[PDB]
């Protein structure tokens, strides 16, 4: 089990207390700086009220280091299919011309094509001259007239969403644990602040920075992986270019709503008198989506997906060097005096001294109660705060270390009075 | 579709004890009759909030269906000798009153609900503090702020406004400030919960969502756009009543459609559902949500 | 280019200045009083697609 990793006593002069009904009100008002942990580590704050045996942690658990992605042009596309009608008139039989039917406008609706319905999708209306007379179907020779409505309908029930990242925001998912037993997850980014229960806090000091995203693309697909393409953004939908027809929402390319972009003269027509065909080259993104799928190495990093927060994330190698900043907006925390027994065995320690991560150590907590139990050692540098229930439960957390052989005494308490307890293990030297 | 903006669900009462006079057309609210504490909030480009959520209650309905607490004593008098109580919680509330209206009430700090009056012959100023001699004197309560109420009982005790660089808002002592104060009027929405106090918030999220609740329906009366009609009348589904109604998908698929022995085209309401408002970060269940103007006392050395 | 400060010491910059407030640069919100600063007036200028939604 994880535990803390930075262990730092809170400014009293920025922190008061008072009883109010035989208990300790204490107030926390100011801005504390703390060194942020590694992956699995805490940025524990002792609180330490009006009298010696009230000690409180705040465990600032730390899931990973990620490095999340910073959106700014986006767009969806998807499939789509051509549904064209065919719609042959005579000539000289109410609008059909020559003239008329050779400079057609696509905004305009055809007298044959009207008592359809003005949807609320990609159409268009084109004409295409004919043959005359009886061969063909008609009983004059001038050219008759072939009014063809053709409209964008997609076939497909997923959609795509093309974006791309412009700098690697360090995402640090923190999981704050409030005084009281409040468990919240959230995460902080660059320099952002995220505002809580107790207060806000925010990323202070930043190092670890990927730089060189813009030559990259992103699809993201609602409910399955996501995906990479090796080129720069699409910024014109030119024919016969991955991302020639740009939409808004999902439900615009699931739909085919009129709101989309698409590129002009899209629409090929070969018209053989009664005979329509009407075909596109939309580039599938389905393709590119199932042949460059992540994760997928690129230079010396790892681009992956994500679990929890929907993004792009990229792992490198490395430790966690930066800082975080607690700051406080008046928020009273309260204590109870427990007067509960506890018996603590030792049990374990395995983990590094002088290193990032630390010791984890163990102990056989045993008590007849739900309490808290107070640890420290002999110099009041090391505390030790783990939950206790009635029975007999292993509570395990990490300890930090200089010295490869451990031979700390420890004095465990859980209502005041102090017992001895001695701790041992064979440590490794990492940093 | 559209609803209306005077069919108020619930009981439908607007009158307070000491100036409930109009109760002959406040009694309840409907078409008939000029309510005098229901005309100002539906003009145009004085309340948004109430045009926006029309079937919802107001504050005086709330009052009525034991929602939110009164005051002691309910109607102070502006007149009256021994000081008066009304005024200290009322003195920085920025309202505007125009003319013939008499009474106003407000919502407290303290979760209550006061109000003051003039006593004959007077009638309100244009700073809503002292009385004025002047035409025609209404005889109700001329509302000063822009609240929609509804009926919800979530406890939220643990929550105080914890506005940033803001020392003392109203009357309610927030953090002790050792310099300045900046006595300024500014603009603030509010949020009061129950079994607490006036909590007010510098930002708020309004989420609306849809259900089979009675007061998500709007009824078109007829012979068997148009005027309104009772929803209250309109049979259930699996069952019966008094009258008969009739719809579209969206009342047909919660009550029973008639057809053609029904009396009333009835539709969907687009404007009521439950509001929740989201204070630190966690959805909770308010009771009046306003945004009215108040005097902030905010830092300054 | 030198920083000022109302009633507070002085400062030096090493970079050249720009004319149009840009994403990453020192200048991205630029108004023209210490009032349209604290205040937030909207005679200020700003970068366009700066404010990222989720």
């Amino acid at each position: 089990d994880p535990g803390c990793s930075e262990l730092i006593q809170a400014s009293s002069r920025i922190t008061t207390c008072s009883t109010e009904g035989v208990n300790t009100k204490c107030r926390l008002s100011g801005t504390a700086l703390i060194r942020a942990g590694s992956v699995g580590a805490e940025a524990c704050l002792m609180l330490k009220g009006v009298k010696e045996d009230q000690t409180k942690f705040l465990k600032i658990k730390t899931v990973s280091s990620e490095l999340s992605c910073r959106e700014g042009q986006s767009y969806w596309t998807g499939s789509f299919s051509p549904k064209c009608l065919s719609s042959r008139r005579c000539h000289l039989v109410g609008e059909c011309h020559v003239n008329r039917c050779l400079s057609w406008r696509d905004n305009e609706t055809s007298a044959e094509f009207s008592f359809v319905g003005e949807s609320t999708t990609m159409r268009e209306n084109k004409c295409f001259e004919q043959c005359g007379g009886w061969g063909c179907g008609c009983f004059n020779v001038n050219p008759s007239c072939l009014f063809v409505h053709t409209y964008l309908q997609s076939v497909r029930k997923e959609a795509l969403r093309v974006f791309n990242c412009i700098d690697w925001v360090h995402k640090l998912t923190l999981e704050i644990t409030d005084f009281d037993g409040s468990v919240s997850t959230i995460d902080l980014g660059a320099s952002s602040s995220r505002f809580t229960n107790w207060g806000s806090v925010s990323l202070s000091l930043d190092a670890e920075g990927i730089s060189g995203s813009n030559s990259f693309s992103f699809i993201e697909s609602p409910g399955k992986g996501y995906a990479i393409v090796d080129e720069p953004f699409s910024e014109i939908p030119r024919q016969g270019f991955l991302g020639e027809i740009r939409c808004n929402s999902e439900s615009s390319v699931l739909s085919a709503h009129e709101s989309c972009l698409r590129a002009p003269n899209l629409i090929s027509y070969k018209p053989m008198i009664d005979q329509l065909e009407c075909t596109t080259n939309l580039i599938d993104p389905f393709v590119v989506f199932e042949r460059g799928s992540l994760p997928q190495t690129r230079n010396d990093k790892t681009f992956a997906a994500s679990k929890g927060n929907r993004g792009v994330q990229a792992f490198s190698k490395g430790s966690v060097q930066a800082d975080l900043t607690l700051m406080f907006d008046n928020f009273e925390v309260d204590f109870v005096g427990a007067a509960v027994s506890c018996d603590a065995a030792f049990l374990n320690l395995t983990g590094c001294y002088s290193c990032n991560a630390g010791a984890r150590v163990c102990l056989s907590i045993t008590s007849t109660g739900t309490g808290s139990l107070s640890a420290h050692n002999k110099d009041g540098s090391l505390h030790i705060v783990l939950p206790s229930e009635n029975g007999t439960k292993d509570q395990c957390q990490i300890l930090h270390f200089t010295v490869p052989e451990v031979e700390e005494e420890f004095m465990y308490s859980c209502d005041g009075d102090e017992r001895p307890l001695l701790v041992k293990g064979t440590l490794i030297a990492i940093d | 579709e559209d609803p209306h903006l005077r069919n108020r669900p619930g009981k439908g009462h607007n009158y307070i004890d000491g100036m409930t006079q109009e109760d002959a057309t406040c009694k309840p609210v409907t078409y008939a009759g000029a309510c005098s504490s229901f005309d100002v909030l539906l003009e145009k480009g004085k309340f948004p909030l109430f045009q926006s959520y029309a079937h919802h209650r107001t504050l005086l309905e709330a009052v009525h269906d034991t929602i939110i607490a009164k005051a002691d004593p309910p109607s102070c008098d502006l007149q009256s000798a021994h000081g008066n109580p009304c005024m200290k919680e009322k003195l920085v509330m920025k309202t505007h009153c125009p003319n013939d209206y008499q009474s106003a009430h407000y919502l407290n700090n303290d979760g209550k609900m006061a109000s003051v009056k003039c006593p004959p012959k007077y009638e309100l100023t244009e700073d809503c503090n002292f009385c004025r001699q002047m035409a025609s004197l209404k005889k109700g309560s001329y509302p000063l702020q822009d609240l929609f109420c509804q009926s919800s009982e979530d406890d939220g005790s643990k929550l105080k406004t914890k506005m940033k660089g803001v020392c003392e808002v109203g009357v309610q002592a927030l953090k002790k400030c050792d310099g300045q104060l900046s006595t300024a009027h500014e603009v603030v929405p509010f949020a009061v919960f129950k079994n607490s106090k006036k909590v007010y918030l510098d930002k708020l999220d309004l989420k609306t969502e849809e259900n089979l609740l009675p007061d998500s329906f709007v009824c078109f009366e007829h012979k068997g756009e148009l005027k309104s009609f009772d929803i209250s009348q309109c049979p259930k589904i699996g069952g019966h009543g008094s009258k008969k109604c009739t719809g579209d998908a969206a009342f047909c698929s919660a009550y029973e459609c008639t057809a053609q022995y029904a009396n009333a085209y009835c539709s969907h309401a687009n404007g009521s559902g439950i509001v929740q408002i989201q204070v630190s970060g966690v959805w909770k269940k308010p009771l009046c949500v306003g945004y009215e103007r108040v005097v902030v006392k905010r830092e300054l050395s």
